[PDB]
C-alpha cells in the first residue's frame, strides 16, 4: 500500500448514546408549568434524514421521563409552596348526612377567638376525604389528622396541562424513529434529527392516556415482552374516543376565618338537585376503537381469547380511571367501557389526593363555585394482564389498569433518543507534513 | 436528468456515506456542532470546557484553524493493513472510528510525545541557531 | 552504569534544575496544567478564565500554538547583565522568575505597545501594497 | 445498659422519642483502658517533654 500518515480531522459526524439534561421551551406568555423561565420556540425548526444511517431505539431507556418526572413534580411543589396549612381544621366535626350520601353537613367549634375574629362556620364535606370516627356519633374528621400536615392548594394557581417542548444543549442531539411499525425497540430504519421536540402536555390519569398521540393509521400495541406478567401493555389508538364529563352540581364557596390574617375555603351549599359526577362516552366509538385492539391482541393472544372484563385490582384510585377535569379529581368507574367481554360512568369527587404518591405533606383542592365542563378523547390506554392461566387460547383479561405516571410520558418519549457527538477524529493519508 | 438538494447536507447524515465524500462538508458539522438557570448555567460551563478541550488539542498538536491537517506520525499498519482508497472510498466515518477505536489513546499520545515534543525542542534550537 | 526513571517529569520537579534542563518537559507541564455542585461550577469558571487569559496574551503576542516562541523586543541589561549561559546553565526557573519579577508588568507592556503595534501596522500596509 | 424507647405523639401526624425503661441493673458507663499502654505511651512523651 501507500505509505500512510496520519491525519487529524475535526467535524467527524460520530457519535455515541449518552444521557444528558434537555432545555425546556414553551410557546411563551401562576399555572404549574407556566414556568416564568423557559426557552421561546422555533417558529420554523428543522428536521433532516440521515438514510445511509440507522439507529437502535429502546423506549425502555429513555431517561428523559426521568427529568421530566422529577421537574414536574418541583415545579408543583414550587408553585403551591406558599398555601394554607390545614392542621386548625382537624377539628372534629358533627355531622349529619346532607338533604337532597356522599356529602356531609357538619359542624365545629375552633378556633374560638384565638386573638382573631372566628366562629362555627358549619360547612359542607366529601365522604372521599374524611376519615370516621367510629366511637362517637359516628362523627369524622380530616382523614389527613393521623398522618400529615396538608394544605389547601393556592386559590391563584391553574393547573391546565402546557405542552412543553424540550430542546437539545449544544454537542448533543436529538435523533427520532420515524418507522410506522416501531415498537418497544429495534433497528428503526428512518431515523432523523430534530433540533427539538414538540410539546407534551403533562396530563396525568390512570388506566387510559388521554389527549395525547394517536398511532400511524392503526392501532399499535407495544410492551417490553408480551409474554412476562410483570410488564404492561401499551396501546396506541388508530383513532381517539370522545368523551364528555360533568360536575351538574352548581356550587357555592365559602372563605372562613381560621386565624390572624388566614382564610381557608369550604364547601358551600349546592344550587339545584345534587346528582352524580359522569362522563358520555360514545358506545360506536369505543367499541369500534376495541374491534380494532382486539384484531392486533389476536397476533400475540390468541384467536378465540376471551378480553376486557370488569375493573378490578389495586387501590380505590388505581381501581378507578382518574383525571383532573376542572381542577376536581374525579374517579369514575371504567368498568361500563368493559363490562362485557370479548355509555354513563358512575363517578365520584375526592379533594384531598396525591400527585402520583406524596409523602407527609399532601395537597387538598380548594372548592370550585359553579359547574365544571369540559371534553377530551382517549388517544391511548394501558392494559394489564391477569396472571396465570391455561396455556389454551380461552382467556386473558385485559383489565385497565396502570399507577406508574411516568409511562404517561414515555408513551410519546419512544420516538427520541439523544446522543452525544464527537467531532474529533483520524484517519490515514498519503504524506508527510512538511516539517522543518 | 439529476434531482438535486438544496446546498449542502443537513446535519450528520454523511456519518454513514464514505469518509471521502463525508469529508466535503467538514466546514458544515464543526460550525454546526461548535456553536432553569442554574441546570442551563451548569451546561453552559459544560459546553465551554468541551470547547476548549478540542481546542487544546488541535492546538497542541499544530492543527488549530483547520479541519483538516496533517500530522508526521507515521501510520503504523498494525493498526489496520488498508490502503488508503481501501479505506477512504470504502468505508464511512461511523465505522472507521469503530475499526481504530482502541487506537485513539495511542496516536494521540504519539502526535504530542513524539511530534510536538520534536517541532518545540528543534523550533527553539534553530532559532538559536 | 546508569539508572533510568520511566519517561519524563512527574510535575514540577525540574522547577529547582537549571532553566535549560527543565525546558525539556514544556510539552509535559503545560498540558498538565492547562487541562458541592456550586462551588465546583464557580471553580469551573474560574479554571477557564485563568485559561482563556493566558490565551489571550499568547495569541496577542504572536505566540500562540507555541510553548517556547521568540519576540522581537531587545533585552535590557538593565535588568539583568548575565550573558547567556550564565543564565541557562546556571539558574533554575523558580530562581529566575524571582530575579526579573518586578520586570514582568515592563516587558509584557512593550511586547503589546511596541512589537504588536508594529506588526500589526506593517502587516496592513504590506497587504496594501 | 440494655434500654428500651417508646414513640409518643406529641401532635397531629407528629412523633418524638423517649426513653422507655431499662432492662437490667442501671450501671454506669465506662470505658476500660489498657494501664501498659497508656503507661508506656507516657514514658516516651516524658523523655520527649523533657528536651
Ligand atoms: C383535553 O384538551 C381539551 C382541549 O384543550 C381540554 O378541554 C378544555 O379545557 C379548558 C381548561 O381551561 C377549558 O377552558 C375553560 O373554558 C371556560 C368556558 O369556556 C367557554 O369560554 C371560553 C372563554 O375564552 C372559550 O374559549 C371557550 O371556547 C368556551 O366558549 C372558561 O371560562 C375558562 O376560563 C376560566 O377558568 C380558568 C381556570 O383556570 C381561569 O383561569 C380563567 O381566568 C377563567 O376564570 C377556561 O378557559 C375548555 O373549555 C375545555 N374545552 C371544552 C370543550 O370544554 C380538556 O380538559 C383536556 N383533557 C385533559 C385530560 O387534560
Ligand atoms: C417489534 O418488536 C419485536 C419484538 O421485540 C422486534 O423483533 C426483535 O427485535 C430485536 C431488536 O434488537 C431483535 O434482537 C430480535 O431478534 C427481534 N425478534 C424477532 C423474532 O424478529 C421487532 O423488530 C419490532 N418491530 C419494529 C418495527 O421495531
Ligand atoms: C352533634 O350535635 C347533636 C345535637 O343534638 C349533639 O347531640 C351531639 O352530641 C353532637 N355531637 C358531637 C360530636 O358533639
Ligand atoms: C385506521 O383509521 C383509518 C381512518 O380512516 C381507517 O381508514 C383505517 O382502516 C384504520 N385502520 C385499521 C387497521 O382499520
Ligand atoms: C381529540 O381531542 C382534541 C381536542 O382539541 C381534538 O383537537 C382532536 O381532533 C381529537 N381527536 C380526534 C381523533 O377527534
Ligand atoms: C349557580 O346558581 C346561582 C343561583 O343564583 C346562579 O346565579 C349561578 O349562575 C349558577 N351557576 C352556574 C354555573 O350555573
Ligand atoms: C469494500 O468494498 C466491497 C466491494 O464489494 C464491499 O463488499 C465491502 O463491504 C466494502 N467495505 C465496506 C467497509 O463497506
Ligand atoms: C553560578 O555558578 C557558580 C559556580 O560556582 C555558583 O557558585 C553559583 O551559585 C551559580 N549561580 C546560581 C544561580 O546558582
Amino acid at each position: 500500500a501507500e505509505q500512510l500518515w496520519v491525519t487529524v480531522y475535526y467535524g467527524v459526524p460520530v457519535w455515541k448514546e449518552a444521557t444528558t439534561t434537555l432545555f425546556c421551551a414553551s410557546d411563551a406568555r401562576r399555572n404549574v408549568w407556566a414556568t416564568h423561565a423557559c426557552v421561546p420556540t422555533d417558529p420554523n425548526p428543522q428536521e433532516v434524514v440521515l438514510e445511509n444511517v440507522t439507529e437502535n431505539f429502546n423506549m425502555w431507556k429513555n431517561n428523559m421521563v426521568e427529568q421530566m418526572h422529577e421537574d414536574i413534580i418541583s415545579l408543583w411543589d414550587q408553585s403551591l409552596k406558599p398555601c394554607v396549612k390545614l392542621t386548625p381544621l382537624c377539628v372534629t366535626l358533627n355531622c349529619t348526612d346532607l338533604r337532597n350520601g356522599e356529602i356531609k353537613n357538619c359542624s365545629f367549634n375552633i378556633t374560638t377567638s384565638m386573638r382573631d375574629k372566628v366562629q362555627k362556620e358549619y360547612a359542607l364535606f366529601y365522604k372521599l376525604d374524611v376519615v370516621p370516627i367510629k366511637n362517637d356519633n359516628t362523627s369524622y374528621r380530616l382523614i389527613s389528622c393521623n398522618t400529615s400536615v396538608i394544605t389547601q392548594a393556592c386559590p391563584k394557581v391553574s393547573f391546565e396541562p402546557i405542552p412543553i417542548h424540550y430542546c437539545a444543549p449544544a454537542g448533543f442531539a436529538i435523533l427520532k424513529c420515524n418507522d410506522k411499525k416501531f415498537n418497544g425497540t429495534g433497528p428503526c430504519t428512518n431515523v432523523s434529527t430534530v433540533q427539538c421536540t414538540h410539546g407534551i402536555r403533562p396530563v396525568v390519569s390512570t388506566q387510559l392516556l388521554l389527549n395525547g398521540s394517536l398511532a400511524e393509521e392503526e392501532v399499535v400495541i407495544r410492551s417490553a415482552n408480551f409474554t412476562d406478567n410483570a410488564k404492561i401493555i401499551i396501546v396506541q389508538l388508530n383513532k381517539s374516543v370522545e368523551i364528555n364529563c360533568t360536575r351538574p352540581n352548581n356550587n357555592t364557596r365559602k372563605s372562613i376565618h381560621i386565624g390572624p390574617g388566614r382564610w381557608f375555603y369550604t364547601t358551600g351549599e349546592i344550587i339545584g338537585d345534587i346528582r352524580q359526577a359522569h362522563c358520555n362516552i360514545s358506545g360506536t366509538k369505543w367499541n369500534d376503537t376495541l374491534k380494532q385492539i382486539v384484531v392486533k391482541l389476536k397476533e400475540q393472544f390468541g384467536n378465540k381469547t376471551i378480553v376486557f372484563n370488569h375493573s378490578s385490582g389495586g387501590d380505590p384510585e388505581i381501581v378507578m380511571h382518574s383525571f383532573n377535569c376542572g381542577g376536581e379529581f374525579f374517579y369514575c368507574n371504567s368498568t361500563q367501557l368493559f363490562n362485557s367481554t370479548w355509555i354513563v360512568l358512575p363517578c365520584r369527587i375526592k379533594q384531598i389526593v396525591n400527585m402520583w404518591q406524596e409523602v407527609g405533606k399532601a395537597m387538598y383542592a380548594p372548592p370550585i363555585k359553579g359547574q365544571i365542563r369540559c371534553s377530551s378523547n382517549i388517544t391511548g390506554l394501558i392494559l394489564i394482564r391477569d396472571g396465570g392461566k391455561n396455556r389454551s387460547e380461552n382467556t386473558e383479561i385485559f383489565r385497565p389498569g396502570g399507577g406508574d405516571m411516568r409511562d404517561n410520558w414515555r408513551s410519546e418519549l419512544y420516538k427520541y433518543k439523544v446522543v452525544k457527538i464527537e467531532p474529533l477524529g483520524i484517519a490515514p493519508t498519503k504524506c508527510k507534513r512538511r516539517v522543518v | 436528468a439529476v434531482g438535486i438538494g438544496a446546498v449542502f447536507l443537513g446535519f450528520l447524515g454523511a456519518a454513514g456515506s464514505t469518509m471521502g465524500a463525508a469529508s466535503m462538508t467538514l466546514t458544515v458539522q464543526a460550525r454546526q456542532l461548535l456553536s432553569w438557570g442554574i441546570k442551563q448555567l451548569q451546561a453552559r460551563v459544560l459546553a465551554v470546557e468541551r470547547y476548549l478541550k478540542d481546542q487544546q488539542l488541535l492546538g497542541i498538536w499544530g492543527c488549530s484553524g483547520k479541519l483538516i491537517c496533517c500530522t508526521a506520525v507515521p501510520w503504523n499498519t498494525s493498526w489496520s493493513n488498508k490502503s488508503y482508497n481501501q479505506i477512504w472510498n470504502n468505508m464511512t466515518w461511523m465505522e472507521w472510528e469503530r475499526e481504530i477505536d482502541n487506537y485513539t489513546s495511542l496516536i494521540y499520545t504519539l502526535i504530542e510525545d513524539s511530534q510536538n515534543q520534536q517541532e518545540k525542542n528543534e523550533q527553539e534550537l534553530l532559532e538559536l541557531d
